[PDB]
């Protein structure tokens, strides 16, 4: 045969067509009705799940001890009435139910913060629209959901709709021109309209922006029924990338989603935790298993003043309402372990959550441990930051060269010889104890320090092969250096 | 005697530290570490809880070491209700990470009682129906190592899904990070940092000293009568240990006020047990310590200062040369003809002050500076030296640099000792030592 | 490079070797240590560098070095032919003194030139 | 414990800490070991000494500078592990899997995981060295290599029969103090004296030198030399001497310098 250059063993590809779909159906007057088709608009497929569950089971518990405080645990995660969101919702349900009752295209815009509740409202719009179509009181459509960052390349949104829609398995390109006729050419008598919901916009549109531009103007045409909501971080994203004249003709509509305040955030906690707030519980004391209304009855309370403190500082910093909920489960938490530690309980009166719960777990987060940190180093590294912070005090330069730090240390060993520690600490540091090693030229232990503080992110080192001239600086900026090093004794002594 | 044989293999396993999970031991400075691991590990297998944490501490502060003992303790009464998937941040690239998760998937659930079939979208969406999507689940456990490199500044895309995964599943998911910057939560985008669980446990560093006399007191202590002798040797060393003036604690002492790190001591103690043939050897080795002296003086053997006791009189004499050559130029930088003429000229000096030194010609002198660059005195004028990564070295074999194509007597070569060094290290009953000063 | 030039070399060898015999290896210095089980004879292998006075004789140095690795396999035969345009001391001058040392173990120096003796 | 030591001319300590390190149990071995060492300093000469004076331990040997990249370092491996352990264990049934299969780190440690599944049927745990004798002569070298290397360990199973070692002999010192956060054992050979790179070159090329052609013809081409060993092996020595007290200031502690220079000017 033929010798060849290089060798690709590890190829895998997909078994899918490349005949787009404006071939398979002839003239546009022999296509057949699409609603009745049992392949087309997902009609007869319900098995995908029972593919792949039923793997991850087992058959065994040992009656597992739940707590007082796991039912809160429970009942405060970000996946178990929308208190706030109401204008929002509003909006988008008269949008999208005036669109779908007059069989026409749209396209919804919604920007926002992180945590601010976009995708919950939109979801719960979609909910509503489905139970009023189960109703019987506007055309049945399809729900199809599209996600930017759960695809390995931004061009397989095409073919998962098409897949979605026509249940075939194409390439991205015939997908884009098989959507693009069934959009454009297909009557408006053998259809359905669809409901799109591009999500994490910003991640599909990063080389250019053909997906955007495609998925905006599937709604001009008149055949198609398409009703598109795409979410996004920046509002005024299109403009940066499509043309403020493109974006004129298509004449979309545009939501903005302002963060939270200390009163809404208060709000979700509070509804939240309506049934187990100022409850009874029964618990056994042998194990500790609790029951909602030999044993005991014991209540569960959470003050006010948590919750409001809580709220109050998280608004103030970013309106989240994830980071809110996390932090009273910390201190729910804390409060368990406490609880546990000291009932001598394990795995397999009116027990309450004070403020010092919440402010022990809400300083967690805003305080750094690089002070903690140097207070505890070695010898060695801290003299050889006393040894940057001294030539930066000198030169001003913020960028120091590291021959001139080790003729600073070598000149602050040989000055200060007189005081008892660093008298007895030179043979340690420059002979390790030993007579039989000749003086040694830089210190003992350099590389070991040099590479443990440039680890830990708090040097940067240009990369330089002459070992006397590169440079190093600071990350830390200066004063939190000044605090370590003043918080040691033989360095602030000398 | 064979007694001894097994104590001292006894010894080395128990330094190593592959001993029986059961009987393990584990310093006390870092207990709490440990039930804190635990009480998560346990929530999340026993319980059936969701739970994402990240370890921050510096190299070798034995985060995979807890990690794997908790892991090895919880696999012995509780073996049918979890599987482990661990990830490299070094090994595994944004693409081979789907890959290896899918494999190890079906390996750990194959084991137990295709999905790595496929391109990469369908591997990707096969293990998010599977994952994302009385009787009781199956926890997956993951662990990842060195996670800031999956956290960098352009996609950060498996984070999300897994974090998400944390977040709104079915499936009880606990994930393990490590790695070993300070400031790891300013590395994570805006959305991964707002999914994050926003928990982070800091590892504990050594305070004192009697924290490394009790940790090397739990090594070195024999706790199972195996030997005639561990009667014998568990009394020596406590009489090492309680003892302030004994040469291990001088050992202990210098090693916690410059390097203050378990893994250097207990490095430097295994040969020291493992090269005595005799009970006796090894108590008075243990008693003067006086193999640690010789490993330190081997370990500086080839550091600045060893490699210039091992120097003929030629290379030394072109080395002040050179030193001195660079001293006077504004940046240091010289070449080849101006150390060779003050070479010429301090030779000539030094036989007109007066055996007759020979004056070696240009020709083997050349040989002489390449011996001198080869050991890594001199280095180009401006040259970086190993990139940080592949394709930055990729880049850079496929330019020719200007320092190649200059003849050879014209490149202009850096000091790496000044002469101060030198005047300090060179012994004054040397001919040259004159010279090493202006 | 040193790496390209490597490839190049042991693609043109196995070309030759498989042309010459009437699946798929690495090309790298590895074939030459399996090419008598591959194959079964023994190499003769003969470089021939042109125009040597526009090579950056580092790379040319790296590869000379890297050659020498194969005179452990008692199979092989390695030849150089160098075509130098202006003089032997540019390549004295340039190259290393142990790889000098090495070429000078035998050599044979011709001149060749349309211009000799008329 | 149960190894011989090899009798070394110059590096004693070498050799016992060598015979300390490296043995036949897996409980007790270092997962990783670096010796370094400049040019021309008895490194790979020790090592191979002490694996031929024990035959018990198998190892193992590449060579990354015949290999210029990593994708080929990996496929070496993977072939030399398969062709090793076939050839010492004959009675195990195997399959033969690719090495240009290998192309990334990560498809290395699932080969090498196949590879270990079969030999499962052994009695005792034993433990395979893979010596990368030279793995700082890579030609397109960069700081993150050895990274994969170190934590290559980690990922292989934990309870196998055949478990693998790394052993590294390093040139620079610059390269080995950037993984020196790693705690890693190391043992350095440090450069000769001048006494010991006499004696070793005499040791070397004394006995070798005596049986070349040209002294036989210079001899029988003379009358007789009663006495003629012990003579002959004085005349090497006494020019070894004089081109070592004539050239050392030239060649330095260098013992292929010498070893030319010997050659030269012998004939
Ligand atoms: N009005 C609300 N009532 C109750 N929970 C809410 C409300 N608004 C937000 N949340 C919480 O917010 C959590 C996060 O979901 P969302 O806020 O919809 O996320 P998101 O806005 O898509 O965030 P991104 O993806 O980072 S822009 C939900 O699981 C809820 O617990
Ligand atoms: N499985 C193990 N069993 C026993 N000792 C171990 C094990 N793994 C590591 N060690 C040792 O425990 C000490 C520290 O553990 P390491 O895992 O090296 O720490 P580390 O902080 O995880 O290091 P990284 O992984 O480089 S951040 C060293 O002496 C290791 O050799
Ligand atoms: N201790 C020794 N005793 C006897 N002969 C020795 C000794 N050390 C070196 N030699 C001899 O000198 C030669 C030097 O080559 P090696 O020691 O193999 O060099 P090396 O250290 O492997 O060099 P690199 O690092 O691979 S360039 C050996 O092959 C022996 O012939
Ligand atoms: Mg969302
Ligand atoms: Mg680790
Ligand atoms: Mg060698």
């Amino acid at each position: 045969p033929v010798i060849r250059k290089f060798t690709k063993k590890n190829v895998a590809r997909a078994k899918k067509k490349y005949t787009p779909f404006s071939k398979r159906f002839k003239s546009i007057a022999a296509i057949p009705d699409l609603t009745s088709l049992p392949e087309f608009y997902g009609n007869s497929s319900e098995l995908m799940a029972s593919r792949f569950e039923n793997k991850l089971k087992t058959t065994q518990k040992h009656q597992i001890v739940e707590t007082i405080f796991s039912k809160v645990k429970k009942q405060l995660n970000s996946s178990y009435y929308l208190p706030a969101r109401e204008n929002e919702f509003a909006s988008i349900y008269l949008s999208a139910y005036s669109a779908i009752e007059s069989d026409s295209a749209t396209t919804i815009y919604v920007a926002g913060t992180p945590g601010v509740g976009k995708t919950l409202t939109v979801r719960e719009v979609v909910k509503e629209l489905l139970s009023s179509s189960a109703q019987r009181e506007i055309p049945d459509f399809l729900y199809v959901e599209i996600n930017g960052l759960k695809m390995v390349k931004p061009t397989d949104c095409y073919e998962t709709l098409w897949n979605k829609v026509s249940g075939e398995r194409l390439t991205w390109a015939a997908s884009m021109e098989s959507l693009e006729f069934y959009f454009k050419r297909v009557p408006k008598n053998k259809k359905k309209t669809i409901v799109v919901l591009l999500d994490e916009l910003d991640a599909m549109v990063t080389k250019s922006q053909d997906i955007m531009y495609n998925f905006f103007n599937w709604t001009t045409y008149e055949n198609a029924k398409l009703i598109v909501i795409a979410v996004a971080n920046t509002m005024d994203l299109p403009e940066r990338q499509l043309g403020n004249k493109i974006t004129s003709r298509i004449g979309f509509t545009r939501i903005m989603f302002t963060g939270y305040t200390h009163e809404e955030l208060k709000n979700i906690i509070d509804l939240r935790l309506k049934g187990l707030n100022d409850s009874f519980f029964y618990v056994d004391t042998k194990t500790g298993n609790a029951i909602l209304i030999d044993v005991r009855k014991v209540r569960l309370r959470m003050s006010a003043d948590a919750i409001e403190i809580a709220s109050r500082k998280v608004a103030s910093v970013s309106g989240d309402a994830r980071r809110a909920l996390k932090v009273c489960k910390r201190a729910a938490e804390i409060a368990e372990k406490h609880y546990m530690a000291k009932h001598g309980y394990g795995y397999d009166g009116v027990q309450t959550v004070h403020i010092t719960h919440v402010m022990k777990a809400l300083n967690e987060t805003l305080n750094s441990h690089v002070i903690t940190f140097m207070t505890r180093l070695s010898f060695t590294a801290k003299l050889f930051i006393y040894a940057l912070l001294n030539l930066m005090k000198k030169n001003g330069s913020q960028e120091q060269e590291l021959g001139d730090i080790v003729d600073e240390i070598k000149l602050l060993i040989e000055v200060n010889g007189s005081n008892k520690f660093v008298m007895e600490i030179a043979k340690t540091l420059f002979q390790q104890g030993s007579d039989n090693i000749s003086e040694q030229l830089r210190i003992i232990s350099w590389d070991f320090v040099l590479n443990q503080l440039l680890d830990a992110g708090i040097l940067f080192k240009q990369t330089m092969k002459n070992d006397r001239i590169c440079c190093v600086k600071l990350n830390i900026s200066v004063e939190e250096a000044k605090r370590a090093m003043n918080e040691d004794e033989t360095l602030r002594n000398l | 005697d064979p007694g001894f044989g097994s104590l001292q293999r006894r010894l080395l396993q128990q330094l190593y530290g592959t001993l029986p999970t059961d009987e393990k031991i584990i310093f006390t400075y870092l207990q709490d570490c440990q039930q804190e691991i635990d009480r998560i590990i346990k929530q999340s297998i026993i319980q059936k809880e969701s739970h994402s944490v990240i370890l921050v501490g510096p190299r070798q502060s034995y985060k995979t070491y807890l990690l794997d003992y908790e892991l090895s303790l919880l696999q012995q009464s509780y073996k049918e209700q979890f599987i482990t998937i661990r990830l490299n941040g070094f090994i595994h690239s944004e693409q081979t990470a789907i890959n290896g998760i899918a494999t190890q998937l079906e390996q750990q659930l194959q084991k137990i009682h295709t999905i790595s079939s496929g391109s990469l979208t369908e591997v990707f969406e096969k293990i998010l129906l599977l994952l994302d999507s009385s009787i009781t689940k199956i926890t997956v456990v993951f662990i990842f190592d060195e996670i800031d490199t999956f956290a960098g500044p352009v996609r950060q895309t498996l984070l999300y899904n897994l974090f998400d995964m944390v977040e709104h599943s079915r499936v009880p998911v606990c994930i393990f990070g490590c790695t070993t910057k300070l400031n790891i939560l300013e590395y994570l985008e805006k959305r991964v940092k707002s999914r994050f669980s926003q928990r982070v446990i800091y590892m504990p560093q050594i305070q004192n000293l009697d924290d490394m006399v009790d940790a090397v007191r739990n090594l070195l202590t024999v706790r199972s009568e195996i030997s005639p002798w561990v009667s014998q040797w568990n009394e020596t060393l406590e009489k090492e240990l309680s003892d302030p003036r004994s040469n291990l604690n001088r050992h202990i002492r210098m090693n916690f006020e410059t390097f203050r790190s378990l893994p250097t001591l207990k490095n430097s103690i295994i040969p020291l047990v493992a090269t005595s043939k005799n009970f006796g050897s090894l108590c008075t080795a243990i008693k003067s310590c006086s193999f640690l002296d010789i490993y330190n003086k081997n370990q500086l053997s080839n550091n600045l200062t060893g490699r210039l006791q091992s120097l003929s009189d030629l290379e030394l004499a072109i080395l002040i040369s050179a030193a001195r050559v660079a001293l006077r130029a504004k940046d240091g930088s010289f070449n080849f003809n101006l150390a060779y003429a003050e070479y010429e000229k301090m030779i000539k000096a030094i036989n007109s002050r007066i055996n007759t030194i020979k004056l070696w010609l240009k020709k083997d002198v050349k040989n002489v500076w390449e011996n001198l660059v080869q050991l890594d005195f001199f280095t180009e004028k401006s040259a970086v030296g190993l990139r940080d990564n592949a394709t930055a070295a990729f880049y850079a074999s496929n330019y020719q640099f200007q320092g190649t194509m200059i003849p050879f007597d014209l490149r202009s070569y850096q000091m790496q000792i000044i002469l101060q060094e030198l005047r300090r290290i060179i012994p004054k009953s040397n001919m040259y030592y004159s010279w090493t000063q202006l | 490079n040193v790496r390209m030039m490597l490839r190049r070399s042991m693609y043109k060898l196995y070309s030759a070797a498989d042309a010459e015999e009437h699946n798929d290896v690495s090309y790298d210095l590895s074939l030459v240590e399996n090419f008598k089980r591959l194959f079964g004879k023994d190499l003769a292998m003969v470089f021939n560098f042109k125009d040597v006075d526009s090579i950056n004789f580092n790379t040319l140095d790296n590869f000379i070095i890297l050659l020498k690795s194969a005179f452990k396999y008692d199979h092989v035969k390695i030849s150089l032919i160098f075509n130098i345009n202006t003089n032997l001391s540019n390549i004295e001058k340039n190259l290393r003194q142990s790889t000098i040392r090495l070429l000078k173990r035998n050599y044979h120096k011709l001149d060749v030139s349309s211009n000799k003796g008329f | 414990m149960n190894v011989t030591t090899p009798e070394v001319a110059f590096r004693e300590y070498q050799t016992n800490c060598l015979a300390s390190y490296i043995s036949a149990d897996p409980d007790i071995t270092p997962s990783n070991l670096i010796l370094q060492g400049y040019s021309g300093t008895g490194k790979t000469y020790t090592l191979k000494k002490y694996f031929n004076a024990n035959p018990n331990l198998h190892a193992v040997w590449l060579e990354p500078v015949e290999l210029v990249s990593w994708k080929p370092l990996l496929q070496a491996i993977a072939r030399t592990v398969q062709y090793k352990l076939k050839t010492l264990y004959p009675n195990i049934p195997t399959t033969d899997y690719d090495p240009l299969q290998v192309e990334e780190p990560f498809l290395l440690v699932k080969t090498l995981h196949n590879i270990f599944v079969q030999y499962e049927s052994l009695q005792e745990k034993t433990c395979l060295f893979l010596i990368l004798d030279g793995f700082d002569s890579l030609q397109d070298l960069d700081a993150a290599l050895f990274n994969k290397y170190i934590k290559l360990n980690e990922l292989l199973p934990k309870d196998s029969k055949i478990n693998i070692k790394f052993i590294y002999t390093m040139l620079e010192t610059s390269f080995l103090q950037r993984y020196s956060t790693h705690c890693i054992p190391t043992v350095m050979f440090p450069r000769y004296n001048v006494d010991e790179v006499s004696t070793i070159l005499v040791m070397s090329r004394c006995g070798e030198l005596m049986e070349d052609s040209c002294l036989r013809k210079r001899i029988i081409e003379e009358q007789i030399t009663d006495c003629t060993d012990d003579q002959f092996q004085n005349v090497a020595a006494n020019f070894i001497h004089l081109i070592v007290q004539a050239f050392h200031s030239y060649t330095g502690n260098d013992i292929f310098a010498l070893n030319d220079l010997i050659d030269f000017k012998w004939p």
